[PDB]
């Protein structure tokens, strides 16, 4: 079992008010089995779509989670991930600069 | 520019109910064209890139029975596998194959490949000769007396040398606008205080294809891995790629560091410094 | 295109 690797992040650089699209890329875990979901103030966002599964040279997956968001100066993005090897689902905090 | 077109397929049994789920993606370089889902409604081959549209019926018939037939085949594996291992009839397990061809600049056949992993490890992998096989331990070595047997490599080899390579050159030429375009990276720098005496330069190369590309840092002409952090390239979604560099530094010693940019898209690398202005 | 070839482990 190996542990998903997680980063949270906009398609183009961030403009409050300016539409986009939020990003959650989790990659080099096994099994395929996952549960990513994309949070608005700690609520689901309901249109999500992710890739088709693929993996890497180490047999690892990978998986691209995204949808459309308008970035403001109030909300708060993140991206909530289960897996097997995960105790409690960990929750990463989208930042404009990473 | 070198070229590959590459298969993926992984299959995952569902021992409560039913078959197993399997995925199947095909790309040429950075680019996937082609999926299917066992789980889809379709259960055809679809396209996933403008420039494989143009293929016809008979194209989308002979990918939908090729790729069902793959499925069928780690089916039986799985079943197999969980004999071989002597493994409970309860547990989900995967298999999971990858095969392709790289070509040169000149679109002549380089190196083919078909590996192949049962529960995220190698099981047994063609050797680069196309000719001999790898088999990781005594279940794969079984596996790979039968398939000596059964002029297994030298069909693979037939493929990978040829069909494989021809499928390449017409889809290079097809879908040209795009597979043949090189998108070089767009970069710039950011500058976050993190405190009243230190900051981290991050430098960001943006929108690049293919997804290859070195970012690194240095300091006075000098590489630089200290108090530094990479991460790894991500797919931007509209099918370029993203990464950047950090470091931190002395605030006001930020013109000694230079950021370094390389990628098939760029003539001559990169370099890139922070605007103490901005 | 992908290959047609079966071989069952
Ligand atoms: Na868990
Ligand atoms: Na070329
Ligand atoms: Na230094
Ligand atoms: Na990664």
């Amino acid at each position: 079992q190996r542990t998903p690797k997680i980063q949270v992040y906009s398609r183009h650089p961030a403009e409050n008010g300016k539409s986009n699209f939020l990003n959650c890329y989790v990659s080099g875990f096994h099994p395929s089995d996952i549960e990513v979901d994309l949070l608005k103030n700690g609520e689901r966002i309901e249109k999500v779509e992710h890739s088709d599964l693929s993996f890497s040279k180490d047999w690892s997956f990978y998986l691209l989670y995204y949808t459309e968001f308008t970035p403001t100066e109030k909300d708060e993005y993140a991206c909530r991930v289960n897996h097997v090897t995960l105790s409690q689902p960990k929750i990463v905090k989208w930042d404009r600069d990473m | 520019g070198s070229h590959s077109m590459r298969y993926f397929f992984t299959s995952v049994s569902r021992p409560g109910r039913g078959e197993p789920r399997f995925i199947a993606v095909g790309y040429v370089d950075d680019t996937q064209f082609v999926r299917f889902d066992s789980d889809a409604a379709s259960q055809r081959m679809e396209p996933r890139a403008p420039w494989i549209e143009q293929e016809g019926p008979e194209y989308w018939d002979g990918e939908t029975r090729k790729v069902k037939a793959h499925s069928q085949t780690h089916r039986v594996d799985l079943g197999t596998l969980r004999g071989y291992y002597n493994q409970s009839e309860a547990g989900s397990h995967t298999v999971q194959r990858m095969y392709g061809c790289d070509v040169g600049s000149d679109w002549r056949f380089l190196r083919g490949y078909h590996q192949y992993a049962y529960d995220g490890k190698d099981y047994i992998a063609l050797k680069e000769d196309l000719r001999s096989w790898t088999a990781a331990d005594m279940a794969a070595q079984t596996t790979k007396h039968k398939w000596e047997a059964a002029h297994v490599a030298e069909q693979l080899r037939a493929y990978l040398e040829g069909t494989c390579v021809e499928w390449l050159r017409r889809y290079l030429e097809n879908g040209k606008e795009t597979l043949q375009r090189t998108d070089a990276p767009k970069t710039h720098m950011t500058h976050h205080a993190v405190s009243d005496h230190e900051a981290t330069l991050r430098c960001w190369a943006l929108s690049f294809y293919p997804a290859e590309i070195t970012l690194t840092w240095q300091r006075d002409g000098e590489d630089q891995t200290q108090d530094t952090e990479l991460v790894e390239t991500r797919p931007a979604g509209d099918g370029t790629f993203q990464k950047w560099v950090a470091v931190v530094v002395p605030s006001g010693q930020e013109q000694r560091y230079t950021c370094h940019v390389q990628h098939e898209g760029l003539p001559k690398p990169l370099t890139l410094r922070w605007e103490p202005s901005s | 295109g992908m290959s047609r070839i079966g071989m069952e482990v």
